[PDB]
Formats: C-alpha cells, structure tokens, sequence
C-alpha cells in the first residue's frame, strides 16, 4: 500500500448482491433503500500493508 | 353400479339432452320405469330411469331452475 | 441536484429496437427519460440504414433521449449494401458481400468523428476500407493495395 | 386459561399479534416453537404441536399446517417503549401472540403463502454458521410482498461456541454479514420503503436476538441494555446504540469511543459476549472454582435437584436460568410487532381486489367489528373427524356469528356473478388450539377462527362475506406452480368411489391440492414440491382414501398428424362391396389449425363468410373452403371434410353417414387411436350402389373410416409432442444453471428480461414434458439452488417423427398406447384399407 486506502460513506449504488463480501474484511456496510451503502468512513489499509485479493 | 350390490344396470336419462348433465363417475339416482321390470317400449333392456345427477335432479337442471354443485 | 443534464450513456444492439420488456432497465427511469419512448426514438436512426447490431450513444438532456449511432462505420457499410429486406427474410443472412460504394464510403469516413489519428481523408480512406469484410471495395476491385492508389476524395473535406 | 378469558383478550385487538415462523429446514423452526410453547404457561404449556402430522415428529420434519396461541404479560416500563399507532396505550399488559404453522418447505408453498397472507408478523430463523440460505429468501420475498415485517433470530449459536471455537470478534462479522444478508431481501422488496417505513431489522433496535434454540438460550440486546443501565448510570436508549459494535469500550480513559483506535475491544465482545464465553469455558473445563465466582457476579440462582452433574448438563441449567429463550423472542414480538390494528391499514391494497374506497375496505383498515364480515380462508385443515373439513380463517371485518348466514364466495367471485355463491349458516366458530377444538360463540376482528361446515362449498380458496357488495379476497399468488404431477390409480378397481371421495377430501385439506382428470383417464395430483407431493401421496394412502395406491408417471396425451401429399389414389369398398369412396389426405398449413382452435376458424361460422378468411388470408381455394362438411373431433376440430364431389347425385343422403365416420376416424386415429392433428381430407369421387336400402350407415360409416385410414397412411404419417413455457427466477449468477438444464432436455430459450435489473432475471424456456422430471432437483444442483421453476401447458408441437417406420421415437409411444387398448400390436398397412378399382 503506497497510501492509506479510505472508503467514503455513500451509496455505491449496487444491487441486492454481496454485502457479505465487504463485511468479511469488515468494511461496515448496510443497505439503505436497496442500494448498498458504506456505513462510515474507514481506513481499510494502512501504508505498507499487503492488499488481500478479496479486498482488492 | 349400485352402492349396495355392485350390480350393473342400464338406466335411461329422461327429459332433454341429459348425458351432458350425467358426467362419468357422478353419483346418480336410479329409479325404475314403472313397468314391473319389463324393458321400456322400443328401448332394448333399459328397465330403469335416472332421476338425479349430483343430488340436484335432472328435472330441475333442464328447466334451468337449478345449477349443478361444482364437483 | 441535476443542473442542465448533459449525460452520456452507451447501449449496443439494434435489431429493430426491441421494446419487448427489455432495454436498459437501470439507466433510463432515474434519468427521468422514459422506458418505452426512448427506443421508439431510437428506431428513427437505426431504421432505414442500420438494422445490424448498432452501438448507440443515448444522450440525455433533461427528459430527451438523442439516439446518435456513434458514426458506427460498420453499420454504414452494412447498410450501404444492396439493401432493404427489413425483416422476415433478412434470414440469409445479413453478410451479403458484393457492393461497390466509392464515395458513399468516403462520407462514412468523414462521419468517424475527426478522431482517426488521421491527416484527414487520405489516411481515413485506408482505415475503413480495409475494415470491409462485406463490401470488398469498388465493383470490379478486390481491396487491399487498391487503397494505396486512392486518387479521389483527399482535398475536399480538409 | 379457559374459554371466557380468551374471548376477552380477543376484543383486545391492539394487543394481538398473528404471526408465522419463517425458516430453512433444518434450522430449528421446531426448536424455537417448542421453546415458546413450554414457556407459554397460560395456554399451552408442554412441548406442544410444532410438528403435528406423523411422520412430522419422527423426521423432525416441519411438513405442514397447524396450531399455536401464546399469552404473556408486559412489563409496565416496557409498555411505554411500544411504538405503534394512535395512543392506545397498547392497552393493558397482556398480549396474545398467535403463531401459525409455517411449512419449512422451500417450494413457495400455497400452504406457506396461505399462512403468510394474513400474517401480521414474522420470526426469521437464520443459522450463524450457514447464514442466508436461499431457503429464508424465498419465503421472505413472499412475506415482504404481503407486507410481512420480519424480526430476526440468529440460531444455533452453541454450534459456533462449542464446536467451531468461534473467535469472539469473528462471530461479530458473521452476525453483521447475516443480518445485513436478510436486509438484501428486505430493502429491495419493501413495496415502497418509505411508506412501509424502513423494515429494517438490524441490531440496535434490538430486533435481532442471539440463538441457543436447543439450549433455550435467548439473546435480547434489550435484555443487556436493561441490566447495564443502572450499572453505568447509563440511559437504556443510549446503551442500545453503544452496544451496537462500533461501540468503543476504551476502559483506560472510560471513553465512549466511536474509536476502533487504540486496539479496540468492540462493545459486543467486552461486556456482552465475554461473560457468556466465560460461562462456557469455565463450565466445560470442570473448574468448580471459577464457576462459582462467575455465577455470583451476575447472580446465577442454582435451582433445585439439578445441582447434580458437571459440564454440559450444568450449561443447559445455567444458560436457561440466566437467559429466557421464550422471553427474548417474546419481547421483540411485543414491542415492534404488527398490531392487526396497525397492520391492516397498510396492507389494504394487497388484500382487496375491489374498492379501496369501498365501505368494506374502510372497515378492514379500522378493524371495525361492526363491519361487514370480511373473512379470509386460509385453509381447510386436518381433522381426525375425516367426516369433514374445518376451515382456518381470520376475521378482519365483523364478528364471527354462530350461526350467521354467510355468503361463501369461491375465489373468482365477482358480485354480479351468480357463479358458485352459496348462502349457508356457519355451524360453529372455533378456537384452533392446534390439535384441539374449543367452541366459541363470537369471533372478533382481528382474530383467528375455525369455521364449520364451510367444507363442501370450501374446496380451497375462500372469502366469507355477509356483504352483497363485498369484494373478494386477493388470495391468488399462491402459485409457484404445482407442475410436479403424478397420476394416481388404485390397485383395487372396486376402490374407485373411495378414491374420488378422497380427491375432494385432499382438495379441501390442502390449498396446494389441485386434483384434475386427464384426457387419458388418469387422476392427477399436483404439488408445488416434489416433496410436498410425496406428503400428499402419503395423506391420500393413509387417511383420505384409505387406499392401496399405484403412482405412475405422467403417461401423456399423444396426437397424430399428416406431413405431406397422399401418394395414393386411396380407394375403399363397403362390406356390400358396391360402396366405393376415393379420397386424398393433405396438410394442414401450420397457421390455420391454430386459427381453428383460437377460435378465429368458427365451425358454427356461416361457411361463405368464414370461407373468405380461409381463402384470402389462408390461401384457401374459395370453393373448398365453402364446401366444408365437417370439423372433427368433436366437431370443433382442426380436421376437415372438403367435398370435392359435386355431382354424385346420391350425395345428399350420404352426408350424415360421412360426417359420423369422420368424427369416428378422427378420434380413432389408425396409428395410436390417437386423436386427429391437422389433416385435410378431400373426397375424390363416390360410386353408388343404386339402392339406398344398401346405402346403409352400417356400410358407409366403415367406408369413410377405412378410406380416411388409407389416406392418412399414404399421408406420410407423423406424431406430436407438447412443450411448455418455463418461467424461472434467478438472482443473476443463477441464470447459467437454468440454461445447462435446458441443454440436457433439448429445449429452447425464450427471452430474458430483468425487472429493475439488479432485479431478478426471468428466463423463459421451452421444456418437453417427458424430460422435465426431476426439474426442481436438476436446476437446483447447478444453480446452487437459487433455481426456482414455474411451468405451464403452452404448446402442442409436431415431431418430424414418422411412426409407420419403427425408427422408435414416435412409434414407441404408439405401440404402448395400442397395447393398453388391446389393440393389435402393429398393423398400419394399405392392403387392408384398399380395394384396387
């Protein structure tokens, strides 16, 4: 990771899909009327930390 | 085929159109032709009448006064 | 907050247009524009010249859908053919290959919207000409090295 | 608590909740409902009637339909929390909760939907390890359509803790994924969320509870916040959000923490799951010392001659004495739960086919028991009084008279329609408790009621209304098609009356229960599921028919066609041999038979007027079109007499005997007997025996049969097989598996269209009937079972199949049908049929 990867709390705005995939590495995500939303600005990944294939 | 005896009878369907009202595997009332047995008139071996299909009567159904219970 | 709405959206494939509960879904109803109407408008430009797998840019301006067929040079050649069995026997097969079109292909080369890393017409003539599987150039001519000797349209459009 | 008490609590409508359990098999529908029943203590109370139809219990097997009511009282402080509707104050502490009878039964269940459709509430069981589970989604999609507010319990927590060894933090991510994976279904199908307001089952509303259903075993978030509220001086309302686990517990600073930073001890671990883990660890390791201290800190009361035995036995008693499985379930039911008073207001559009502005519709909103009786049936269910069929019903509009004269409206009841409306009195109105009957004088809206003898005029789908202007009953959507069909015939041929009587009994008993007679004298019994059909098949054998039953196929329904030009010059002779008829057979240009069936091609149709349609559009020679004789079989049929003979003087006499032989021949197909597919037969030349004494119908009816038979064989004879439209519903990744199956079955796709297109696919496809068993299994193996099929009866399509050649694709069918009919095992040939001029 060259930089602190951050995810912005807003709709993505995706189908009734894989909420589980985000929540697996615990991006805290909910659905807010049927569009998948990110529930809070979180740093997934911190400088020099190896990006998992699932998170990539 | 009567319920008491399993005996096979041929019975006539008196008043109009009537086989259309009979429908195979329906419960039918068998009554006789008022002849002390003896086959009708010019009708071979039909000692009997039908008076009802599905408990309503044939008679009511032709005039149209009544309508057949579903099944 | 939408202000002015100049929005660009891409959709492929025009047989006639469709209309049978099909189409975008997704893009066309929260773009306010319609569902049913947008392909009826799309017929006009994919109607007479070109029924054969479009590539259509729909551009939304408030509730207006502008079906431009992105100067879809492929369709232009295919439609330049010996042409208009519409349907109910296109069915042999849409690859009907024996059509001359010298300077109507030239207009198709202009339409390819300036972009071609060109030098205009000299270069652009070669690129669409070679792209022919269907047309095989000019009536009595094959195609490949005929192209290099194109003494025609060069100055006219620059 | 007697009968009189129950009646008082019915009037009670704001404190009623009519509900269902929604779950996967084997995810503990049975265990939670047993846990509820044990703890019911007023009106149940000893592990009651979860799995009532034997082998239901033995298999554990939630087949199927009955029976629970619960009473529990409400916490004075807890009453205040209770949200819903027009300042009641959801009045007086006691709440009746009526739990109905969910089939686990992933089939999308006409029985499942029947329970659901009334269905003010739902309890959703999803298991922690196997989380969402298509099986929950399927029942939930239907529930959420029917406006179905769910409340989730994540079950089998102990499997995670004991077996898996379950990572405290790891268990939170599984909780988060799974709850939100329920919100996949809820969020999209809320019909509109926001006027359905955020149905939103998450965890800080603590509408989600945590799962020891085997160990009963109940996880309240509300329960936790109430214990900790007086300890941290903290705000019960505040604490719900703060135990909602970006809830950072920084003990050092005392810090309420939105803070995952510095290494961040989640609230749902720290204070909640950590004491729970400690009870499990300290007990299952026989640490008699540590057990003592843990029990005392949280106050663990040691309960009777049960002190005996160490770890697992101690685990059940201790977890039960802490944590109220019934109580946790019940709190969530009481507090957020579906009001019928609240509930019916929203649901109105769904329920009423008529008038939303109608007087009856307005009464259902308000739950006015002074209203026109509005009854949704529901089912007729399961009585060991198999001498009839006791109706499961709900009151939504006016009370429930013993014996009110009630107009019994069968499902397609339009009120200007005299059609099957039966006005008869209801003998008894009944509490269904669930294998027992209690007789009650009055049914208030919004209560669950049993009706007797609605049975005979209740084959299925009912609405009962004193309302002449009322307003049937949107039942229909029970479908997810009953296409899994087997023909049932008795081993006993004397047994036949008991069978037929039993078909009426099944059809009352089961609203998935479709019983129809095939054309090839077979009684078809049809289930949503292969498994639901197995269940029905057992019920007929054991109970309703008491029969001795043979279960075969479906044997299917053959039709016979003619492809080309009659080579021959086909000539018959009478048994008096003077009688000769000369005949050709033709096709059948393919749009035209379809037109006759449609029925654009009217056989009562004035021949000259309808000749024009046959001639101009159809390519009909104009004269032949006028000259149709006969449509045959039964003469509305797609097969023709064309009278190419116009001056065989004789003709006028002979026309009736020709028409008769045509009808016979057409039913009577020479190949397989074997009706009559799109053949035109053209009458040649006819040569007269002078005497019309010896133009018998006895002579001529055979000439026409023989010659038609001769014409059809030169005729290059062919068969037909039927093919069906299949609407198969997929969350997009699943579409691939549909196609894989169709390939095996040789068919044909249709079209593919998507609703709001992250929105489920509907894939439309051609499947031939004989290959289409086991559809539900094969689709589901590939999908991996997202695969939900629906299938018609679309189509009769022609095979290029020549039966005269025992090439054996068409003629195999032919040979089998002939042999049953007894019915000379081949013979097809023109030697029999032709008298050489």
């Amino acid at each position: 990771a060259p930089c602190e990867v951050t995810v912005p709390a807003q709709n993505t705005g995706l189908g009734p899909e894989k909420t589980s995939f985000f929540q697996a590495l615990g991006i805290t995500t909910k659905i807010s009327r049927g569009t998948i939303e990110i529930l809070s600005d979180v740093q997934l990944i911190k400088t020099g930390d190896k990006v998992g294939a699932s998170e990539a | 085929q009567l319920i008491k005896n399993g005996k096979k009878i041929t019975a006539f369907v008196p008043r109009d159109g009537s086989l259309n009202y009979i429908e195979e595997n329906d419960e039918v009332l068998v009554a006789g032709f008022g002849r002390k047995g003896h086959a009708v008139g010019d009708i071979p071996g039909v000692r009997f009448k039908v008076v009802k299909v599905a408990n309503v009567s044939l008679l009511a159904l032709y005039k149209e006064k009544k309508e057949r219970p579903r099944s | 907050d939408p202000t002015e709405v100049k929005l660009v959206y891409l959709r492929c494939v025009g047989g006639e247009v469709g209309a049978t509960s099909s189409l975008a879904p997704k893009i066309g109803p929260l773009g306010l524009s319609p569902k049913k109407i947008g392909d009826d408008i799309a017929k006009a430009t994919s109607d007479w010249k070109g029924l054969k797998i479009t590539v259509c840019l729909t551009i939304q301006n408030r509730q207006a859908a502008i079906s431009v067929v992105p100067s879809a040079a492929s369709l232009i050649i295919k439609a330049l053919k010996e042409p208009p069995r519409d349907r109910k026997k296109q069915k042999n097969i849409k690859h009907s290959g024996n059509i001359g079109f010298e300077d109507i292909l030239a207009i198709a080369r202009v339409m390819r919207p300036r972009s071609m890393a060109r030098e205009l017409k000299g270069t652009c003539k070669e690129v669409l000409g070679t792209a022919q599987s269907v047309g095989c150039t000019v009536d009595g001519k094959h195609p490949h090295d005929v192209i290099d000797e194109l003494n025609e349209g060069s100055i006219e459009v620059p | 608590f007697t009968v009189d008490e129950i009646r008082g609590l019915m009037d009670k409508k704001r404190n009623i909740r009519n509900m269902s359990v929604i779950a996967h098999v084997d995810h503990g529908k049975s265990t939670l409902t047993d846990s509820l029943v044990s703890k019911a203590g007023i009106i149940a109370g000893a592990t009651r009637f979860t799995d009532t139809r034997k082998d239901e219990q033995e298999r554990c097997i939630t087949i199927k339909s009955t029976a629970i009511s619960m009473y529990f009282e409400v916490e004075e402080k807890d009453l205040v929390f209770i949200t819903h509707p027009d300042q009641r104050e959801k009045e007086c502490k006691g709440f009746l909760i009526n739990l109905i009878d969910s089939p686990g039964h992933v089939d999308f269940s006409s029985e499942v939907t029947a329970a659901l459709r009334v269905t003010d509430g739902a309890l959703v069981v999803v298991d922690c390890v196997s989380g969402v589970c298509v099986q929950t989604e399927t029942v939930l999609r239907q529930a959420i359509a029917e406006r179905i507010k769910p409340i989730l319990f994540m079950n089998k927590m102990d499997r995670a803790l004991l077996e898996l060894q379950l990572d405290a933090e790891e268990l939170y991510q599984t909780f988060q994924r799974i709850v939100e994976n329920v919100n996949v279904i809820i969020a999209t199908y809320n019909d509109d969320g926001g006027p359905m307001g955020e149905v939103r089952v998450d965890p800080s509303k603590g509408s989600v509870g945590f799962g020891s259903g085997l160990h009963g075993w109940a996880f309240t978030l509300k329960q936790f916040s109430e214990m900790y509220s007086e300890k941290f001086k903290i705000d019960v309302v505040k604490l719900m959000n703060r135990l909602w686990g970006e809830n950072f517990f920084n003990a050092k600073t005392k810090k309420w923490q939105k803070q995952k930073e510095a290494d961040n001890k989640r609230s749902f671990c720290m204070y909640i799951l950590d004491p729970i883990y400690k009870v499990f660890d300290a007990i299952m390791n026989y640490k008699k010392e540590e057990i003592g201290t843990l029990l005392e800190k949280i106050g663990v009361t040691l309960k009777h001659e049960d002190k005996d035995k160490d770890g697992k036995a101690l685990l059940k008693t201790v977890m039960r004495t802490w944590l109220p499985a019934g109580e946790a379930l019940l709190q969530m039911i009481a507090i957020h739960l579906p009001s019928p008073v609240v509930a019916q207001k929203y649901r109105m559009e769904m329920l009423y086919e008529g008038p939303h502005d109608d007087e009856a519709a307005i009464a259902v909103k308000s739950c006015d028991p002074d209203g026109p009786l509005m009854m949704y049936i529901s089912k007729m269910v399961p009585t060991s009084d198999k001498g009839r069929f006791y109706a499961f019903g709900r009151v939504f509009a006016g009370k429930v008279a013993t014996g009110q004269k009630c107009r019994i409206m069968g499902p397609n009841y339009t009120p200007g329609k005299k059609e099957d409306l039966y006005e008869k009195a209801i003998q008894r109105t009944i509490l269904m408790m669930g294998r027992y009957v209690e007789a009650i004088e009055d049914v208030p809206s919004g209560n669950i009621c049993g009706l007797v003898g609605v049975d005979q005029f209740l084959v299925k789908t009912g609405t009962i209304t004193t309302f002449k202007d009322a307003h049937n009953m949107k039942v229909m959507k029970f479908s997810v098609s009953p296409v899994v069909r087997v023909a049932v015939e008795p081993k006993n041929p004397a047994d036949l009356p008991k069978l037929v009587e039993g078909l009426k009994r099944l059809a009352k008993s089961d609203p998935m229960v479709q019983c129809i007679i095939e054309e090839s004298g077979e009684h078809i019994i049809a289930g949503a599921g292969e498994l639901h059909l197995e269940i029905c098949l057992k019920d007929l054998e054991e109970d309703h028919a008491c029969i001795p039953l043979k279960k075969s196929d479906p044997v299917v329904s053959y039709r016979e066609t003619v492809s080309e030009e009659s080579d021959q010059m086909c000539l018959s002779k009478s048994p008096n041999k003077h009688n000769r008829l000369l005949m050709k057979a033709l096709p059948m240009p393919d749009g035209l038979p379809e037109d006759i069936d449609n029925g654009d091609v009217s056989a009562k149709d004035e021949f000259k007027a309808r000749a024009r349609y046959l001639s101009e559009k159809y390519d009909y020679d104009v004269t032949e079109a006028r000259k149709i004789w006969c449509f045959g079989p039964d003469g509305t049929g797609p097969n023709f007499i064309l009278d190419c003979t116009k001056s065989v003087q004789y003709l006028n006499e002979i026309k009736d005997s020709v028409v008769a032989g045509f009808q016979w021949a057409s039913k009577e197909g020479i190949l397989a007997d074997e009706n009559l597919r799109g053949v035109r037969f053209n009458i040649y030349d006819v040569t007269l025996h002078a005497d019309a004494i010896h133009r018998g119908g006895g002579q001529i009816i055979p000439t026409t049969r023989r010659c038609l038979y001769a014409a059809a064989i030169t005729a290059k004879p062919r068969l037909m097989e039927p093919v069906y439209l299949c609407e198969i519903q997929c969350p997009e990744v699943a579409v691939g598996g549909i196609y894989g199956v169709l390939n095996r079955r040789r068919g044909h796709v249709f079209e593919e269209n998507q609703v709001v297109g992250t929105p489920m696919f509907v894939v439309k496809a051609y499947l031939p009937v004989n290959e289409s068993f086991g559809f539900t299994a094969d689709l589901r193996s590939n999908t991996g079972g997202q695969a939900f099929p629906q299938c018609v009866f679309d189509h009769w399509q022609v095979l290029p199949g020549d039966p005269s050649e025992p090439s054996s694709k068409p003629y195999a069918i032919v040979q089998d049908t002939r042999k049953r009919k007894g019915l000379k095992e081949g013979l097809p040939d023109l030697s029999q049929y032709l008298d050489k001029l």
